[PDB]
DNA sequence: TTAATATATACTAATTAATATATACT
DNA sequence: AGTATATATTAATTAGTATATATTAA
């Protein structure tokens, strides 16, 4: 029976997650399912950091 | 500057630990040091676990083995 | 890493208490978490209740659990159990009711399932196993 | 108090959505907690994965769970399971598999277990039951 | 696609992409594997049974 | 010897063996490695200095402190 | 478990960004915690402040820290530091002053210290891992 | 306000326990916070481990710590350490490894550093107070 | 140039810690 | 004497609600 509030962050919409549903990761995948969406953790990318570290040089 | 209260639990004296000093073990070693005491985490070793079980006499668990039957094929939804 | 012990490893540890078992457990416990599913504990409690020497067997089980983390079979495990049960049935692979719950729990926790006898356990997709003998 | 729904109640609710079920749920929800064991959820998730219309069935299950509490099968249930399984076998009775885990869970939570029929949970001691006729 | 996890007060939050915006102020949160489903929250058991009947029929 | 950890309310507690009982209703808690020291708490800084003066020991750092400059490393490019 | 990176591992990662280090970090992060002592961060911040390309080097360190846990050098660490420093001096072996704090933090946290020079191996009760 | 004690003030307090030190401490403690960095504690724990009368010295240190706050060397301190170390080196100013960490900690906490030996005298943005 | 990114804060609700007892058992 | 668990009340901490705003990549 857990509920989450929708609020605005800048010009984007956001969902405030209850403590029990907190993610230990930084990004999540978003896929539609019926009237809603499913959120799955994306691996804590060390690839993403090494790419920008190489970009700065 | 941290403080902890002394209270009674049964006929024993006890010290209520502040959250920052909580132990992740169920037993601790108590050693004197001057007017006070040192408390250190004291977990039972796996060797001590196996020695304590060896002291206890009993019949074997699952003598005929485990009866883990398979589930039936169900067609709950369309 | 989380190491989840299968029922068979636990039953052999309580009944036969082999030295190799405690040496393997003490080695892993230094840098890893040794746990059991509440599904394994349900099976172990059944083993105790079924026995003649209930009090002694409970005592031995209680001592064995002093060094383990009991992980609750949670809502997160259910999607993996659903997928695993369907897939095993599709391939014609038969697994016992509890073993199927225990395997799916190991998968949900991304844990290594420690098994006494492998058998069809290797045939279980996305499951990390380790065999002791 | 806690009312835990069994698998059969849940499957019938999703598939047949009877009015009597929602009236009992709405009445009970006002002063009690409606829940399901994570063991029931394991069975319902298997129902979804097995089906042809996976997306729709998941959607219907997600809607069904929205006003429910999912209770994890915990270490406190294990003692009751061991005692119940042993007693049922001693009497030559079988309420196999997950239904034994489900029943143990209601006993451990001191909950009323909600059923669809007399076969699901038979002659099971220390278990409070409530039958909702189909 | 993907969504970022950020902090709002002492709560964790997910920034929704525009295509996945909700027209409601509160959502239902349900676990699914390592992740979650966010969906419109039916007000009551009657709405729950009505909503399930719409998917099937 | 050994002491058991138990719950009192939502707080964790240590049950003291009889030989280690305190005659005060509050103690000083100090960390030491993975554990803690429990001792009587002096009422003031004067009582702190008086209690240290009672203890006879050799001086710490008799030759002084050997605080050498920070170690050198190659850093960025 | 906890993997604590040494200063030299961090400096080489930021400067040379080797695939080998990335590979290691992407693999370990899946089931373990990648972290650094606040002592390492003190040294890395000094590397940035000292640098000609201050702004860029801060940006690169900020990106590097995004998937890292910074662990404070705590009161629990002090007992291990005192014991380790005394023991090393008694055996006549010489370790860098910051390295001695970083090692005693890894011991206090029961963490694996990731280094660029294992032959650190003389330090008692310390778990090490060398990356090439 | 926060008054952070330096290693030398601590060592003199434990070894010599002077009348003037406890009077200054008692006076400040009424409206201010008396504290030490975990870096100071690392040094004092090393002093204990190195000594012949370990048990007694630990007891004295434990009593000394009973009325002060031990502040962990945190992530916030690191930026100040990097800036301070660079500046001191640029000016050719020598400072011991631990004193540099202790000074940066006071700066980060916006605390008054209590010193025994004046020449800390040349460290920028550091508030000092000398006891005799 | 409009989402999105990143951070920040005043406040109040909700939750969890701590205080201080109670009890029956081994 | 110690083990084990219980719980009401208040104290304290931590989560959540609501909002704001200056930048930056799509």
């Amino acid at each position: 029976m857990n509920k989450a509030k929708i609020f605005m962050n800048g010009q984007s919409q956001a969902v405030r997650l209850p403590k029990e549903f907190r993610f230990s990761v930084k990004e999540v995948s978003v896929i539609p399912l019926g009237k809603g969406i499913v959120l799955q953790p994306l691996p804590n990318s060390w690839k993403d950091v090494f790419q920008e570290m190489a970009e700065i040089s | 500057m941290n403080k902890a209260k002394i209270f009674m639990n049964g006929q024993s004296q006890a010290v209520r630990l502040p959250k920052e000093f909580r132990f992740s073990v169920k037993e601790v070693s108590v050693i004197p040091l001057g007017k006070g005491i040192v408390l250190q985490p004291l977990p039972n070793s796996w060797k001590d676990v196996f020695q304590e079980m060896a002291e206890i006499s009993s019949d074997d668990i699952f003598p005929e083995g485990r009866k883990d039957l398979p589930p039936q094929k169900r067609k709950y939804f369309e | 890493m989380i190491y989840m012990l299968g029922t068979n490893i636990c039953v052999y540890a309580i009944n036969k208490h082999p030295d190799s078992y405690y040496n393997n457990l003490e080695l892993l416990a230094k840098n890893n978490t040794i746990a059991i599913s509440s599904i394994v504990l349900a099976e172990l409690q059944y083993g105790v209740s079924k026995s003649k020497k209930k009090e002694q067997n409970q005592s031995k089980l209680d001592i064995f659990l002093s060094r383990l983390e009991i992980i609750d079979f949670s809502a997160k495990c259910t999607f993996y159990y659903g997928e695993l049960r369907t897939e095993l049935e599709q391939k014609g692979l038969i697994i016992g009711n509890n073993d199927l719950l225990i395997a799916s729990h190991a998968i949900a926790e991304n844990a290594t399932l420690v098994t006494n006898n492998i058998k069809e356990f290797k045939r279980i997709p996305n499951l990390i196993l380790e065999n002791w003998d």
